[PDB]
């Protein structure tokens, strides 16, 4: 799972 | 010299204890917060409880024989009241107890110390009205985004954001963005204010609370609009308040992406349905695998040790072939607060967003290469993919 | 040399797997305990599970293009069938996977070690037959009062006795005592035999399996009756197996009174909910206080710090005035296993065990000083009182 | 509250 940002 | 002594009809009296004990806390470090507080003046009861974060307070029709305060166990008068038989219910203070009658059943219930019970926030001026239902929609739709308690206070939020008659919910926990545009009615002219409300708060308000066709928001007037540290919700005889979050919001604007490489559009019970059969491999529900492709979609997901599931859908894509992966959870999140019958996904490289909202006609009026501009709408939920092997 | 492909009816299967899945255990130490055994021959297929305790096996039509045995994931298996259209289902084991077909769905699980899958036990001989409905309804009756982990193991089962056409279920938990007469068909008359049986494990058959007018019960033949060590039951397609506890059950026909001194007749439906209206203010210490005098009942309970409830019903009473102390879930659950418009209380002592059976006609030609002696009847729960201050 | 035996 990637995230958004960060 | 007063005490209250008041009759009223068991299904307003137990309908509104229920609505107000939903925001009682359980064992409260302050014993008098557990306590519903009943207010019975002039021909009506006002029922209210309090946390220090939300208030809840319905007012209903009573026979005032004597009017007054009175603060009793909350979970216990809710218990009471719902078993009650449907009769008039009489309530009587006397001395350090109230007596509760109905029918034959007879309750004695101790007085709690309404010398020391907190007074209710007052709710800021009004802003503007909203329709109930679509207030609600719109908050189920962006809450399923929210972060729970476990993640940091700033994602735990859903942010309000209101530029004169239209407003803008929306909600991130890292991983899905929620995005909702409304009209609504602002009672003040060119507002612009921006809110961060407990997203659990707003969302429990939405389900059980928001009674009526228009429903009242309280946030302040003219500059203050937002600094009175509240949000107020007015409706019918209703009304409530929730303390605001000090902390800021993400810039979530500049995670929505201006153009797709490619589009896809599918019908939001048959994809949902497939990603549901295909998830039940999947090791920990974590990863679904989307292959598109001419028109046709290959949904796959599992492990060897598990098991291996694949199905195919027709789609109507355009675009550049594209294989990308997802939550089988948030996807499904995504599709179920669309509420549309149809969905179209936007989508550029496998490892940047996805959106995902509902389809237009215009949508159906695409067949070229790409890339294609990024549509505007009501509702967007953005999802950030999965990494592939 | 043989690998099992079948086509199945989605409903058939679903339905079969769900009733083999619920007997499964969580985890266990012997993994292969986990996975439902598929054996497919001639022109039926057979579902199977086992945990050494308890066995299920179901057999039901199929198309079988070759015979053979698997062994699949259990849960994994159930929620996929539970979760697929309404098409054919094509089974087909290919080398160490298992390919599951169903209209554009297909999955491929890995099969498990059916070399070292138990074998299934075979039922005893058929003992006699019992009228489903009724032998379910006996066990949901006595069940009420088996008792738990808690405990000790003779109190976790339901005592089962049978002489000739005629059997009695009985369980208590040091507190209460159900037991329930019910007449069936033996196929060896002047049988005379008694067995323990889990009771968790006996309820659960009750509320899932037993499918079907008739049950055939699985116990021994002439003197090996309940010697073999486990429970069969068989109905239509579907046959589960019991394991049988070694504990001796307690002499529980000597705690049942032969007079009481009062007797007490009510409508099972009022009693019911003035006891949960008044129990709600009865808290840890629950004690459901009743006062027989005249043909009054006042029911009260509670403590000044929580509340103190009371409630006053009619009652056909006949005796010596009597006020006597009780559970009110032990009561609310015996009352909710008669099965009865209107019940009958038979009392002797406020600290002596109460009779709690349906009432009949005679109950109301009963006016007098008593004893009265106690009536011949289908089910009894017999309730332990709460001692008073 | 009293067991029925013990």
């Amino acid at each position: 799972q990637l995230p958004l940002w960060g | 010299l007063t005490d209250l002594k008041v009759r009223l009809v068991r299904d307003d009296f137990a309908d509104a204890v229920a609505w107000v004990a939903r925001s009682l806390p359980s064992r409260p470090t302050v014993p008098v917060l557990a306590g519903v507080l009943l207010t019975g003046s002039d021909d009506g009861l006002t029922i209210s409880s309090f946390d220090y974060e939300v208030s809840a307070e319905v007012q209903i029709p009573a026979e005032i024989a004597a009017p007054g305060t009175v603060l009793v166990s909350g979970r216990l008068l809710s218990e009471i009241t719902r078993a009650l038989p449907n009769k008039p219910v009489d309530l009587s203070v006397e001395g350090t107890r109230v007596s509760l009658t109905c029918g034959s059943a007879r309750f004695s219930l101790p007085t709690m110390a309404v010398e020391d019970y907190p007074a209710l926030p007052e709710l800021p001026a009004e802003t503007g009205s909203v329709p109930a239902d679509l207030f609600a929609e719109a908050i189920g739709q962006v809450a399923v985004a929210a972060g729970r308690d476990d993640t940091l206070p700033m994602l735990t939020g859903i942010r309000v954001e209101i530029s004169g008659d239209r407003m803008v919910l929306a909600a991130t926990d890292r991983f899905r963005l929620a995005v909702r545009e409304l009209t609504w009615t602002t009672k003040t002219p060119d507002v612009e204010a921006a809110v961060l409300v407990p997203a659990k708060t707003l969302a429990e308000a939405a389900k059980t609370g928001l009674d009526g066709s228009e429903v009242q928001l309280a946030l302040g007037a003219g500059p203050s609009v937002g600094q009175d540290g509240l949000l107020g919700i007015r409706s019918e005889g209703k009304r409530s308040t929730t303390r605001l979050l000090d902390a800021e919001f993400p810039k979530f604007r500049q995670l929505l992406p201006t153009e797709h490489t490619a589009m896809a559009t599918i019908g939001v019970g048959e994809l949902t349905e497939a990603i549901k059969r295909v998830a039940l491999v999947a090791d920990r529900g974590a990863q679904v695998r989307m292959e598109f492709a001419d028109d046709v979609l290959h949904l796959s997901a599992g492990a060897d040790d598990v098991g291996r599931a694949e199905e195919d859908l027709p789609v109507s894509f355009s675009g550049e072939p594209l294989t990308i992966a997802f939550n089988p959870g948030y996807l499904t999140d995504g599709l179920g607060a669309l509420h549309s019958e149809r969905v179209t996904f936007g989508f550029t490289t496998p490892s940047k967003p996805a959106v995902l909202r509902p389809a237009t006609e215009a949508d159906a009026a695409l067949n070229g290469n790409g890339p294609f501009p990024a549509a505007e709408t009501d509702y967007v939920y953005l999802l950030m993919p999965v990494r592939l092997p």
